[PDB]
RNA sequence: AAUUCCUUGUCGGGUAAGUUCCGACCUGCACGAAUGGCGUAAUGAUGGCCAGGCUGUCUCCACCCGAGACUCAGUGAAAU
RNA sequence: GCUCGCCGGAAGACCAAGGGUUCCUGUCCAACGUUAAUCGGGGCAGGGUGAGUCGACCCCUAAGGCGAGGCCGAAAGGCGUAGUCGAUGGGAAACAGGUUAAUAUUCCUGUACUUGGUGUUACUGCGAAGGGGGGACGGAGAAGGCUAUGUUGGCCGGGCGACGGUUGUCCCGGUUUAAGCGUGUAGGCUGGUUUUCCAGGCAAAUCCGGAAAAUCAAGGCUGAGGCGUGAUGACGAGGCACUACGGUGCUGAAGCAACAAAUGCCCUGCUUCCAGGAAAAGCCUCUAAGCAUCAGGUAACAUCAAAUCGUACCCCAAACCGACACAGGUGGUCAGGUAGAGAAUACCAAGGCGCUUGAGAGAACUCGGGUGAAGGAACUAGGCAAAAUGGUGCCGUAACUUCGGGAGAAGGCACGCUGAUAUGUAGGUGAGGUCCCUCGCGGAUGGAGCUGAAAUCAGUCGAAGAUACCAGCUGGCUGCAACUGUUUAUUAAAAACACAGCACUGUGCAAACACGAAAGUGGACGUAUACGGUGUGACGCCUGCCCGGUGCCGGAAGGUUAAU
RNA sequence: AGGACCGAACCGACUAAUGUUGAAAAAUUAGCGGAUGACUUGUGGCUGGGGGUGAAAGGCCAAUCAAACCGGGAGAUAGCU
């Protein structure tokens, strides 16, 4: 049946995108948690 | 006039609206118009600020002129078109160079007729003076009686100001919300009244009516969840309180004027 | 009676019979005019009561068709 | 290889999102596809993604986000005027032939055109971040002129036949043709032509917005189709060349108008309507600034140049997503023949697939479909469920009613085929001649012709002709609810909720009111025929008393009385 | 002309049946129905935790919700287990 979320790489680059998360102060403190927990990916849209 | 829809199908028979054989169309004058944009209640700085709105189909405004700054130019009126933001209808203007403006609608529902402004100017509609001029004991129309505000009361279909007495430099004004003022005789009028005054009889006969001009449907506070309204759900049919706003406070018959600065222009005040 | 114990009140109608249905009544333990009152048609994802056609809902099922129950080979579980 | 079957508005074709080496040949078979596997979107290699014109970019920008100078806030953060992103909108540039194992509006061929420069030829005022016209916006209906689409005949090529018929009693298939460029016709809108004038369009204006004199009404703008040209090029059944009946090329018949027209055009139309329905730039035009045999503006051309993103493949699905090659979810474009009102529905067309377990069997029982005698709603809480009715031309119709409705009430006739009605009526379309002129894609008047419903009656045939699919159960009493609507994803759907209208209350507008720790915005660019608060519930007839308590108003003289 | 009668595309929940360790995180088969509207929909936005959204069920708010989810105070406290 359907799905509450529908693959879009337009979307996710809006909302949990790199630049996106960066230009907000708690984005920019969820990156610097990233790095925090050894995230090898900052970014899953691309 | 007023005419009622046929029973074609179930409720139409309800429907009264308001039709003028002699009120003309066209296109809006670009250098006038606006899109203006719906409101919705929905809020730039937080939570909505305003309720029962939703929706509507798209409506643009027409710029109407309550300045009259071109004296001593005579203008004629050049049509009479259905006005979508205010009921008297609104009225094209053309002055004797080329420029064209939007008025309130002048009684006759006529164009071609030539009008001027001054501090004497001819008994006709859509003509301007002071009131200093005439012996009162009749009808202004919509008066400048702040200048820094431009021409004021009697907008809506059919209103009407009447001038009762005068003394020297004033004059006092009468008005059909109950309120009654005074100012200067100096203060220009076009005098006699607005058109239309049919609006009030208009039956919308369905519950769709009022849907496509964005109206969104009344929910009762005594109805609503007990947290999302002062009142709350039943508990059926027992109100409970004395009535309140949706804010929590008592309203009925307690009186919320606090301006104090134009009372003392209020001769008598409306009850 | 969307308000009524004993109550299927009490009477009339429909019925082989009818706590249901239709119509009256007053003695509403407690309806009542905007916390509205009363009535009217198409109409209602509305409820109760009857008539006719049609019919496997039922007397009562009886036999078929397409797919599982079986069996053998291949690949071979779970809860406990 | 031969043969069979099913889907065929999909079980087909094209486009997109989203994914990501999936494409193709060349092999490999441990693991994977819950198998066999020689297959494979699997393993592992090798090859493949050719663009000025296609989708993106260009240039403008809606909702919205950001946001200077400025403001609010310890601050994270935010308001708002410029500015800047951003279309789902508005704005320059290619078609259809056949080619590769695999690619292509990307190649090669033919033909076309926009942008920019330079050269050729004639005419020439071009021009703001400003002024005017446009861009440019709703809902619906109805005229005119058509086109994809399809058959008959013409025309071409093929055939004439295993049992009988079939050379005029036909069978089979074709008859293809673009982008563009003229011609500028139908439809739509709109009066030309010279003269002069200007307290508006922020200055100027030759443009609009207006005015004045004269001459004359068909001058001008816009735009389907046809026709010509592009095009004797491409295509073509069918021939033929050669090594290779091995593929890879060459050649090539006919190539038309008669009628019906699709969900497509003219259409951002015309007409009508109340809910009165984006902006800007490119574009055209006005002038300022500035400028000169320039530059820019117009018609026709030759010739040179044309950055960058994207490009392999799948797709109502084994390449997206549902943990899976999962009975599921999912955006845009297309829908021929025969039948039929039809997009319903079947055989079919073009096209596709025959499955990622197979073999078999067959019992009580489990699931759906098929058959139904005599009885029938007895069953059941309930005709639930199921079956019957079912098409539309002509007939015939109650109570009640807001006169509309109820109503397709109820109750009846007819239906194939042929003949006779109308040897085919209604509906749509229509030559020449008469005609009016201006010449001419003439215009307009008309009715020889074309196409063509639905219907009737007789006679004969069947169980049955609305023959299949498709396709209304009928009548009566009655609580309650105006009607169309709203009501919670997988046990709680209506009488509850909303609505047309009714009342009371606050509001004179820098309203009252609200959100915003605010900057600000909403109230509303609405103004008492207008807005905030609360209850009522269309429509017709309608509204008794009580101000002690708890709220509110009028009075502030008196009392009570605080911080002070 | 139409908050109109039937009805494709389009939508969609009411009855019945199958499914229910499923194909299945809600489908399937048949029917009745919504289809110019108080409608529906492609594409991108905007509304947030006592806040949103609701013709208003304390329903919906990414399966969760008389108060979502994650991470912290938190190894809080339990005359009890």
């Amino acid at each position: 049946m359907k799905r509450t979320f529908q693959p879009s790489v337009l979307k996710r680059n809006r909302s949990h995108g790199f630049r996106a998360r960066m230009a907000t102060k708690n984005g920019r403190q969820v990156l610097a948690r990233r790095r925090a927990k050894g995230r090898a990916r900052l970014t899953v849209s691309k | 006039a007023v005419v009622k829809c046929k029973p074609t199908s179930p409720g139409r028979r309800h429907v009264v609206k308001v039709v003028n054989p002699e009120l003309h169309k066209g296109k809006p004058f670009a250098p006038l118009l606006e899109k203006n944009s719906k409101s919705g209640g929905r809020n730039n700085n937080g939570r909505i600020t305003t309720r029962h709105i939703g929706g509507g189909h798209k409506q643009a405004y027409r710029i109407v002129d309550f300045k009259r700054n071109k004296d001593g130019i005579p203008a004629v009126v050049e049509r009479l078109e259905y006005d979508p933001n205010r009921s008297a209808n609104i009225a094209l203007v053309l002055y004797k160079d080329g420029e064209r403006r939007y008025i309130l609608a002048p009684k006759g529902l006529k164009a071609g007729d030539q009008i001027q402004s001054g501090v004497d100017a001819a008994i006709k509609p859509g003509n301007t003076l002071p009131m200093r001029n005439i012996p009162v004991g009749s009808t202004v129309h919509n008066v400048e009686m702040k200048p820094g505000k431009g021409g004021q009361l009697a907008r809506s279909a059919g209103t009407y100001v009447q001038i009762v007495a005068r003394d020297g430099a004033y004059v006092t004004l009468r008005l059909r919300s109950g309120e009654m003022r005074k100012v200067e005789a100096d203060c220009r009028a076009t005098l006699g009244e607005v058109g239309n005054a049919e609006h009030m009889l208009r039956v919308l006969g369905k519950a769709g009516a009022a849907r496509w001009r964005g109206v969104r449907p009344t929910v009762r506070g005594t109805a609503m969840n007990p947290v999302d309204h002062p009142h709350g759900g039943g508990e059926g049919r027992n109100f409970g309180k004395h009535p309140v706003t949706p804010w929590g406070v008592q309203t009925k018959g307690k009186k919320t004027r606090s301006n104090k600065r134009t009372d003392k222009f209020i001769v008598r005040r409306r009850s």
